[PDB]
């Protein structure tokens, strides 16, 4: 579970990302898409070149996503509602990508909040990022 | 990958024992089942509402024998399974969409249905050999993926 | 996430291991040890051989647990607290191994229930599993 | 896995850019504090009862130099991560008692370290390097392991 201290750890880093949401998300993707080639099978519909419009537009959705998640973090299954809907029933994204894309969102925050990204605070991103993917995942079965 | 010689002769052993067609079928189906997200490949197929539905359908029925066939085959080539499956690999990435974990996921719901089907006679060492098997498979399907 | 159909399903099958429960756990560690050799790193304290008392020992206790979390599959993350707390402090088991021997228990289960292990009995207790398997690691961090 | 040529070349570029045992110690001090069952193996290395404790804590440091040392030197022979690392690999196994998993978390809060040091210089490319020789090495230190 998110402790309190996560909360406000949480809170605290990803208000620092405030206007970058979408530009983090988008890098966040572009590491995933490196990094872990068979990510790309969800999106063969997509121009996953560098810069294209599609992956900063997805980057930005994602990452308001996040923003939603932390602006209601003590209540996520609720707030989050029908966008597990639509990974459980329509994208159908296999549970082991969440831990990949969670991953290259926390390799993208320690790149651009060098003061922010403490021990503790990397610990309690984790543990978020992992809660999201664990609400996200929840309605597949 | 890496089967020892004794290892080798558990698998050939049980597998002149499998009906391949009947056990490809068992195993698709049962993937559907228990991981229902991997339906997402398999739109066409018809009807997959239901486990009996989806045990039943004969799309399921028939891909499972071609499925299950291309096992067998490599089956016969456990020292280059990279080799043997780098056409399906491609095929499965460039042309299906694939996700690899899926292959992982069938290989286990094929590990659960020999012990369904064999009982007592899938020992855990006869189950360790088939692990390393379809670990491989596995690895040889995802080695052509970029 | 374990609906009543699923609560049935378990219950009915594992009602039907009734005494042999025991057994079928010593049985999915020897599975488990044979066929996920990285498990062993957690028993450097056993005699793993095949027919072990410290493997039928141990093996009597996980299946016990089951069974009581069986009995409390709508409680389940207090009846298995002591073992939340002794696995996340002390045993310190990383959470991938719970995957590899909850597969275990389910080819275990398969070996032993020609008739019961139905495609939606598999599924069933698949998710039973993975709860059982969440449940004792919600306190790792 | 396998590097292209310009993959092996940043992460050579980079990782002369390192101090090593520091970068060692934040590695296994943030793997301690991000997953704390990894703190398994150090009930006799003293204070470790908070991030700053276990960040602070000197024989966590002390191992810290040596493992990223290990790991520095592997560097070298990209070309048989395998064989550099056999010997690590049965000692870890057999008397170390490590679970290989270990070795996957390590390697990824490594990436999140060399991230958080370079910042915008550890571009999307020049991680996607350094997750392929992570993975190396960790499968080649979970190699030998039975
Ligand atoms: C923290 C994890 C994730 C979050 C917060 C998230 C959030 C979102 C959001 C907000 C959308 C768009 C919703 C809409 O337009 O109605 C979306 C769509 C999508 N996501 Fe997820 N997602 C996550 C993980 C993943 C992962 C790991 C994958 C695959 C590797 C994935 C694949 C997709 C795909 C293929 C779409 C549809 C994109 C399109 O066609 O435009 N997602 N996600
Ligand atoms: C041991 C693992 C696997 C093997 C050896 C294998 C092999 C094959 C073969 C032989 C075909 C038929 C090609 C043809 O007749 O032209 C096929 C098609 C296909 N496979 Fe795989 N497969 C495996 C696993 C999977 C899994 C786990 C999935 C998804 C969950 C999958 C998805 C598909 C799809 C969507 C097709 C095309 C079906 C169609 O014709 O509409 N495969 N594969
Ligand atoms: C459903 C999954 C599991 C259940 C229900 C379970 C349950 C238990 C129980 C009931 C005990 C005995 C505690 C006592 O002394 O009262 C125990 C101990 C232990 N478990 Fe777990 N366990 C599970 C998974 C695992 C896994 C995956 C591992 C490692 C791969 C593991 C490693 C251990 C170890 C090393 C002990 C101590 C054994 C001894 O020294 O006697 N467990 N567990
Ligand atoms: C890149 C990854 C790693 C490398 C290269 C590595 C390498 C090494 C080396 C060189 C030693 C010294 C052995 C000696 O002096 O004979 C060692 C010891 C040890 N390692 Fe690893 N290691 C790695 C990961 C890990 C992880 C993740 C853990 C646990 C979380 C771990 C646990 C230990 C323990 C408990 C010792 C014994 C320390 C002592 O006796 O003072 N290792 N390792």
């Amino acid at each position: 579970v998110l402790s309190p201290a996560d909360k406000t750890n949480v809170k605290a880093a990803w208000g620092k990302v405030g206007a970058h949401a979408g530009e983090y998300g988008a890098e966040a993707l572009e590491r995933m898409f490196l990094s872990f080639p068979t990510t790309k099978t969800y999106f063969p519909h997509f121009d996953l070149s560098h810069g294209s419009a599609q992956v900063k537009g997805h980057g930005k959705k994602v990452a308001d996503a996040l923003t939603n998640a932390v602006a209601h973090v003590d209540d996520m299954p609720n707030a989050l509602s029908a966008l597990s809907d639509l990974h459980a029933h329509k994208l159908r994204v296999d549970p082991v990508n969440f831990k990949l894309l969670s991953h290259c969102l926390l390799v993208t925050l320690a790149a651009h909040l060098p003061a922010e990204f403490t021990p503790a605070v990397h610990a309690s991103l984790d543990k978020f990022l992992a809660s999201v993917s664990t609400v996200l995942t929840s309605k597949y079965r | 990958v890496h089967l020892t010689p004794e290892e080798k002769s558990a698998v050939t052993a049980l597998w002149g024992k499998v009906n391949v067609d009947e056990v490809g079928g068992e195993a698709l189906g049962r993937l559907l089942v228990v991981y229902p997200w991997t339906q997402r490949f398999f739109e066409s197929f018809g009807d997959l509402s239901t486990p009996d539905a989806v045990m039943g359908n004969p799309k399921v029925k028939a891909l499972g024998k071609k499925v299950l066939g291309a096992f067998s085959d490599g089956l016969a080539h456990l020292d280059n399974l990279k080799g043997t499956f780098a056409t399906l690999s491609e095929l499965h990435c460039d042309k299906l969409h694939v996700d690899p974990e899926n292959f992982r996921l069938l290989g286990n719901v094929l590990v659960c249905v020999l012990a369904h089907h064999f009982g007592k006679e899938f020992t855990p060492p006869v189950q360790a050999a088939y692990q390393k098997v379809v670990a491989g498979v596995a690895n040889a399907l995802a080695h052509k993926y970029h």
